[PDB]
RNA sequence: UACCUGAUUGAUUCUGUCAGCGCGAUAUGCUCAAGUAAAAGAUUAAGCCAUGCAUGCGAUUCAUUGAAAUUGCGUAC
RNA sequence: GGUAACGGAGAAUAAGGGUUCGACUCCGGAGAGGGAGCCUUAGAAACGGCUACCACGUCCAAGGAAGGCAGCAGGCGCGAAACUUAUCCACUGUUGUAUGAGAUAGUGACUAAAAAUAUAGUUGAAUACAAAUGAUUCUUCGAGGAGAGGGCAAGUCUGGUGCCAGCAGCCGCGGUAAUUCCAGCUCUCCUAGUGUAUCUCGUUAUUGCUGCGGUUAAAAAGCUCGUAGUUGGAUCUAGGUUUACCUUGAAUAAAUCAGAGUGCUCAAUACAAGCGCUUGCU
């Protein structure tokens, strides 16, 4: 059980994975109307 | 010493920060009419909300009332020099009766585009934003900029801009050298 | 019923007064001790040293160990016990540590699974504990 | 480079006359003072050295400007009423060398300590 | 804009609070293209202060224009 | 007796009725480390005046001599918590060369208004200023904060851990097939801002005067007498002297709040400004 000195276990544990690169998603007026013209969000299944 | 600056606000948050609807709503605004946030049409919002208060608050008055007739008199005037109310339509009984789309036409953003000084809204701001519009020999740089009825017919190209006549800008100046 | 003659304005506002005194709220604003009893001293913020660290067995139906740390606060050196949050933060937590601790949220009031915890530290050796669990930066 | 004045007041009590001067440079950068004071004193038939403009701050893309006018009726009220930095600017009078303030308060102040005439000895 | 929503139950209607939700004040995290106004050691310690300044300017001029000094005025604003 | 109390003008929230605060730019009061006593004067119980005591410092050749930043700027402490040991009388007043009053520049995501990331900077000019910087004209070149089960807008995608690590304001997720964690991939809110903590107001008709509730949810005293308090029946000219109360005026510093006009480019703001033509009118 808890013993206070698993500390750190999960994330310890995780295996690491780095990040992506994307094109610089673009900044205020041009994110509202790309937003705009892709107007659930997400639906992954 | 120093007095207390006046300050005011003119941004009220909606009560209900989500609800479908109100965002739906918002968000087709900010497509017709190119705003930058939110704040932009909660700005429209509560000047619409003042007016239509301070409105209400008059009618509840009976007609003849000095108050009554020199602040409606006075909106009325604001909202025709302006270009929201109807120059045909003076009556607070009838100012209760405005939307937000009305004070957003009246931007000089979208100006630019419908009278055909740009293509599309977002070209229309960064040309004001480059300093290509003007106004009564009058470079407003200023998209949320208020064009009153009698400016409404005085805008054209800035007369520096290389699209107005001047000089040919980097990309041209480049090319050249 | 309440008296309703047009001479009893004292007695409605005496009676309204006598009675505020039953109220929750009133009475903790208004007590008098509320200085004493808060270890804060009615701030918001604290700063404080480390003396030792906890594990608290979370109250039922959940079963985990709270990773707490007891630290002892500056201005008046009062012990509390303050939640260190995110995962493997304890571990920069270490005995005789300067740490900047805040309100959970709940205003004196334990919050979540936790019992008897009603702070969390905000910063420790003067680093965020946020910036330290993010690696934007590293133990001094 | 157009000129224009208005609000024109002479100030016989003052020996001079104030105006607004609005210089006109469409595309060119704001008008030197001196070509704004050589224009005044030939819109004024009257020396360009008792002329002075001041004050003078453009408008956004070039174009529109302001700034004020003070024509003199003679060199001597103009450095009889006014302060000695705008004679400096236009060089009708000259700047003084002086020490600053936190010097010349210390200079007193070691002053005040000795009395007779080692005051002007120490310093 | 005179507004509510989640949580006691196998389920229901209540009482009731807790939580959410809007504004404002103070502190603080991350972050911040340039500009305009602009608060700012009140909160606790009316605690202690190095160092510099913050109150000095008609009558009386044998010093070299006016120094020094005596008066007068102010320093209670 | 307490006040983590200077009073007011006012501030926040805000249907109405209110609740809370107000050290702070204006007005009144008080104090100059704590007390006390005085000189001068029209005016002081003055402290950038003196005298003594107490607390705490400073220089001494040890005989003596001194100090009062809750003025400006800075320093140490205290703390969650707050700026340059700068330039000037050029502006605003004081009787006017003097004015750390006052006016300039510095640090400054307190804050209020206005606004770049798509379809800035830089070189030297011109302006301003007591000098300056930075603003206003030309010219050389040349995206971050939170979130994604419900409340509440937005993924039952991929791997680990198996009630551990962690999340989670609340309800609740995680026990070997996790939409909630740890990652990876995806989207929503807001936006150069966005979170967190404490507190005020609304939400709250959960302090109820408007306006709550008391059979069983908290709440009718066991019952009666009784002073103060509160509240008290109808009735005086309908027809064909005192008060209380209501109406209207008088006396009522500004600044703020409400409120006309005016393209400071808009707005917060500010209280400006706007036409002819030069010697001007409003």
């Amino acid at each position: 059980h808890g013993s206070l000195a698993r500390a750190g276990k999960v994330r310890a544990q995780t295996p690491k994975v780095d990040k992506q690169d994307k094109k610089k998603k673009k900044r205020g007026r041009a994110f509202r109307r790309v937003q705009y013209t892709r107007r659930g969000p997400n639906s992954n299944s | 010493a120093r007095l207390k600056t006046v300050q005011s606000k003119v941004t009220k948050s909606p009560r209900r920060p989500f609800e479908k609807e109100r965002l739906d709503q918002e968000l087709k605004l900010i497509g017709t009419f190119g705003l930058k946030n939110k704040r932009e049409v909660w700005r429209v919002k509560y000047t619409l909300a003042k007016v239509r208060k301070a409105a209400r608050e008059l009618l509840t008055l009976e007609d003849k009332d000095p108050k009554r007739l020199f602040e409606g008199n006075a909106l009325l005037r604001r909202l025709v020099k302006i270009g929201v109310l109807d120059e045909t339509k003076m009556k607070l009984d009838y100012v209760l009766g405005l939307k937000v789309e009305d004070f957003l036409e009246r931007r000089l953003q979208t100006q630019v585009f419908k009278l055909g000084l740009a293509k599309s809204i977002h070209h229309a701001r960064i040309l004001i934003k480059q300093h290509h519009i003007r106004v009564r020999r009058q470079v407003v740089d200023v998209p949320s900029f208020i064009v009153r009825l009698d400016s409404q017919k005085h805008i054209d190209f800035s007369l520096q801009s290389p699209y107005g006549g001047g000089r040919p800008g980097r990309v041209k100046r480049r090319t050249l050298r | 019923g309440k008296p309703k003659g047009l001479c009893t304005a004292r007695k409605l506002k005496t009676h309204r007064q006598e009675q505020r005194w039953n109220d929750k709220r009133y009475k903790k604003a208004h007590i008098g001790t509320r200085w004493k009893s808060n270890p804060f001293g009615g701030a918001s913020h604290a700063k404080g040293i480390v003396l030792e660290k906890i594990g608290v067995e979370a109250k039922q139906p959940n079963s985990a160990i709270r990773k707490c740390v007891r630290v002892q606060l500056i201005k008046n050196g009062k012990k509390i016990t303050a939640f260190v949050p995110n995962d493997g933060c304890l571990n920069f937590v270490e005995e005789n540590d300067e740490v900047l601790v805040s309100g959970f949220g709940r205003s004196g009031h334990a919050v979540g699974d936790i019992p008897g915890v009603r702070f969390k530290i905000v910063k420790v050796a003067n680093t965020s504990l946020i910036a330290l669990f993010k690696g934007k930066k590293e133990r001094p | 480079v157009t000129i224009r004045t208005r609000k024109v007041l002479t100030n016989k009590l003052l020996y001079r006359k104030q105006m607004v001067v609005e210089v006109i440079h469409p595309g060119r950068p704001t008008v030197p003072k001196a070509d704004i004071r050589e224009k005044i004193a030939k819109l004024y038939k009257t020396t360009p050295d008792t002329v002075i403009p001041f004050g003078f701050e453009s408008k956004i893309g070039g174009g529109k400007s302001k700034g004020f006018a003070l024509v003199y009726d003679t060199i001597d009220f103009a450095k009889k009423f006014e302060p000695k930095y705008r004679l400096v600017r236009m060089g009708l009078a000259t700047k003084v060398e002086k020490p600053g303030r936190k010097q010349r308060k210390e200079r007193k102040n070691r002053q005040k300590k000795v009395r007779g005439t080692a005051k002007a000895k120490v310093s």
